RNA sequence: UGCCUGGCGGCCGUAGCGCGGUGGUCCCACCUGACCCCAUGCCGAACUCAGAAGUGAAACGCCGUAGCGCCGAUGGUAGUGUGGGGUCUCCCCAUGCGAGAGUAGGGAACUGCCAGGCA
RNA sequence: CCUCCUAAAGAGUAACGGAGGAGCACGAAGGUUGGCUAAUCCUGGUCGGACAUCAGGAGGUUAGUGCAAUGGCAUAAGCCAGCUUGACUGCGAGCGUGACGGCGCGAGCAGGUGCGAAAGCAGGUCAUAGUGAUCCGGUGGUUCUGAAUGGAAGGGCCAUC
RNA sequence: ACUUACCAACCCGAUGCAAACUGCGAAUACCGGAGAAUGUUAUCACGGGAGACACACGGCGGGUGCUAACGUCCGUC
């Protein structure tokens, strides 16, 4: 019934994959909820956007007793 | 604490030999008696809510919390977080003194009284009951009444079965069924 | 007529009919009717083929329907241009793969099973064959 | 449950100090005794540990756990910490209130000269 | 619309003001907030919420 | 060094649940008392104080048990990149990678620092 | 303008394709500190039934989140109380996303505060919609300009309608 | 206080289906790093001048249409 609307697709997804050396302040994954969680040297933004807090490589880990995914940054 | 001393002297040694426990701490014991009053009618008029508070605080000896409602549904005509009842939980010295005043003056002066029900257990060893026509309570005067009110006397017991809950009241002598 | 009583959404895309079937063995009765070809079974075809066998296998035994349509097909009516949104739902179809057991029957002789399944194979738009329950 | 409600209460304060990489001072309270441990930021090893179940502390105490005992063992951990020099540890209340022996163990260690 | 605009005026000598919105229909009470005045470089009393 | 117990972790169900048995010198748990420090959106239940009369019940720790959760091959099947072909709505052939589910089976965790008790 | 799918396991991706929703609300529904754990069902029972409120047990987030939908949420972002105003100002490395105009995230520093004992946290709200570029003026502040000079008018700057 | 040739929720076992179901899970594609070979820099930045913004069909992955169209709208070649 009277359909036919669609919004601008927000540019989500992973912007910095694992093994990439990023700068301090770079955006790794743009996301709505906590699909990915903050870990070592990774800050969580206001809109749950995970960013870098230190210069290093992106490391994906699955830790915790609830089997949740994490993003950590090891020193290069 | 007349029945608290009566508990340690008579009730503990009675259940020690009846159900042959290996530890003396395996005895059933009372934890709390939650004096409740679900007034309910306070959607229309709020003056019966304040009167219910003072009547439940006359049966007990301390101030209650006006209880907020559980979950807002439309078919039951209640709102989320709505003041609709009041309760008092008694633990310690207030618990033993009220339990004596319950069984010897309030319970026998019930008209048409034949006995409580010996099967009014929850399934794990706790007993809930009510007593009718609250004039039987000596605190409420007959001139200060507004309407018949409510009360849910529940005996919280650390026992693991209903049979252990039966024998604990037997030492409190619970007049009979 | 076999159709869903309630769906979360009214319309559904066209899709494809690729892949192999999963309804391989008879697990309710002893006799079955297995599809050989590939295609779609509409709501009228499933209803008519149930009526086609039931006439000859009179009221004893038991018949199962192993499939369910769960897929609507819309049509655009005559003298209507293309566009103007998707058309209205007309009939329900079922995606059928080669190897799907469609029709089952139990409590009948084997000779009676050969007759009724032959009478129901003509109403189906795809080729079928006769199968029998194998254990394990 | 009694114990598991204490664990989930502290868990927000536990993992917050893990995100900062600081050394935390956890406490365990008992009607009998009381515990206090200085833990490395990895969490798998400790550096300063002194309790009231040790006979060195319980001799000077009338009862094993009270506000006087938490002042004794609060100093005792803090005196062993200054001999090691961990010097600005963090304080983990570990699910208890900051009102009683948890406060008494903390204020005694503040008096010795630790930075928290 | 229904939502009106107000200006939080500093109680000090400076005439610096912030802006915000309040509901005049159900909340006629004057707002009381402490905000940073960048002229006097302190936190001061803000008043006059219409 | 062994045994037992506590604390914080690594790990995140081969670490869970249920059933059966067992532990109190120490430990922990309940328990005792509470005018008070305080606490309750009522309530010494929780919170928290002061004590040790009592006890291994509830809970917790350990051992045992395959009812359940979970882990999980080998082979095979579905699918697919590239190329080729057919009866071209679909499928096959050459080569590369390999499921899901299910079966055999595994499985009643393992490990680090430190403290206490016993020998 | 927002949400999901179409979208073919990165992003992007059309149609008079399929389903909705927004032109706000909020001084607490914000910040911080301290606490708290539902949905459903069994049994028990002065008024009391289908529900008024409870007790224990089963169950362990299927509940809830100012609303559309998805992705989140137990350390709870859910709920309650105390104290409050960081819904701070001047800045901002670095980054996402755009043809462009622009939009969005962002630690940290300087100044002065709120809460907590403290480590710390706070530049709005679980996130993603709640919006109108410019010209033209209105209001407040700032000697910046002042068509001979000294003012003033007007304009600009900043705040705002 | 019980039951009958009655209707029947939840739960349990067996069995399917779903672009807007996922307790599971590829092929390749994509992102980053290292390495050899090969390719007239094929790449990026910047400057001068454009044209083009009506695309077609075929294979494949689809929406729509009748798994009609030398039909239409995308992705890819
Ligand atoms: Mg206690
Ligand atoms: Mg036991
Ligand atoms: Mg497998």
């Amino acid at each position: 019934t009277r359909n036919g609307r669609d919004s601008e697709a927000k540019r989500l997804g992973v912007k910095r994959f694992g093994g990439e050396s990023v700068l301090a302040g770079s955006i790794i994954v743009r996301q709505r909820g906590t699909k990915f969680h903050a870990g070592a040297n990774v800050g969580c933004g206001r809109d749950h956007t995970l960013f870098a807090k230190a210069d290093g490589k992106v490391k994906f880990e699955v830790k915790g007793p609830k089997n949740r995914k994490f993003i950590s940054i090891e020193a290069e | 604490a007349k029945l608290h001393d009566y508990y340690k002297d008579e009730v503990v040694k009675k259940l020690m030999t009846e159900f042959n426990y290996n530890s003396v701490m395996q005895v059933p014991r009372v934890e709390k008696i939650t004096l409740n009053m679900g007034v309910g009618e306070a959607i229309a008029d709020k003056k019966l809510l304040d009167n219910a508070a003072a009547d439940l605080a006359a049966i007990s000896g301390q101030k209650p919390l006006i209880t907020k409602a559980r979950k807002s549904v439309a078919g039951f005509k209640i709102r989320q977080g709505y003041p609709i009842g009041c309760k008092v939980t008694l633990r310690g010295e207030r618990m033993w003194e009220f339990f004596e005043r319950l069984i010897t003056i309030a319970v026998p002066r019930i008209r048409d009284f034949r006995g409580l029900s010996a099967k009014s257990f929850d399934g794990r060893g706790n007993y809930s009951m009510g007593v009718r026509e609250q004039i039987i309570f000596p605190e409420i005067d007959y001139d200060k009444v507004d309407r018949v009110r409510g009360l849910d006397i529940t005996i919280t017991t650390t026992a693991k079965s209903d049979e252990e809950g039966r024998a604990l009241l037997a030492a409190f002598d619970f007049p009979f069924r | 007529m076999l159709q869903p009583k309630r769906t979360k959404f009214r319309k559904m895309h066209k899709g494809r009919n690729r892949g192999l079937a999963q309804g391989t063995d008879v697990s309710f009765g002893s006799f079955g009717l297995k599809a050989v070809g590939r295609g779609r079974l509409t709501a009228r075809q499933i209803e008519a083929a149930r009526r086609a066998m039931t006439r000859a296998v009179k009221r004893q035994g038991k018949i199962w329907i192993r499939v369910f349509p769960d897929k609507p097909i819309t049509e655009k009516p005559l003298a209507v241009r293309m566009g103007k949104g998707k058309g209205n739902v007309e009939y329900w179809v079922a995606l059928i793969q080669p190897g799907k057991v469609l029709y089952e029957m139990d409590g009948v002789p084997e000779e009676l099973a050969r007759e009724a399944f032959k009478l129901a194979a003509a109403k189906l738009p795809i080729k079928t064959t006769f199968v029998t329950k194998t254990v394990m | 449950d009694k114990k598991s409600a204490r664990i989930r209460r502290a868990t927000r304060a536990r993992r917050k100090l893990q995100e900062l990489g600081a050394t935390r001072l956890v406490v365990h309270r008992t009607p009998r005794h009381i515990y206090a441990q200085v833990i490395a930021p990895n969490g798998s090893e400790v550096l300063v540990a002194a309790s009231t179940v040790e006979k060195a502390i319980a001799e000077q105490l009338k009862y094993t756990g009270n506000k006087d005992a938490a002042a004794a063992v609060g100093k005792a951990v803090a005196e062993r910490a200054l001999e090691k020099g961990i010097k600005d540890v963090s304080f983990d209340r570990s699910g208890f209130q900051y009102h009683g022996r948890v406060q008494a163990l903390a204020d005694a260690a503040r008096e010795a000269g630790l930075q928290f | 619309g229904i939502r009106e605009k107000i200006k939080l005026v500093s109680s000090a000598g400076t005439g610096h003001f912030y802006t915000t919105t309040k509901n005049k229909r159900t909340k006629p009470e004057k707002l009381e907030l402490k905000k940073f005045d960048p002229v006097v470089r302190q936190h001061v009393i803000y008043k006059e919420a219409k």
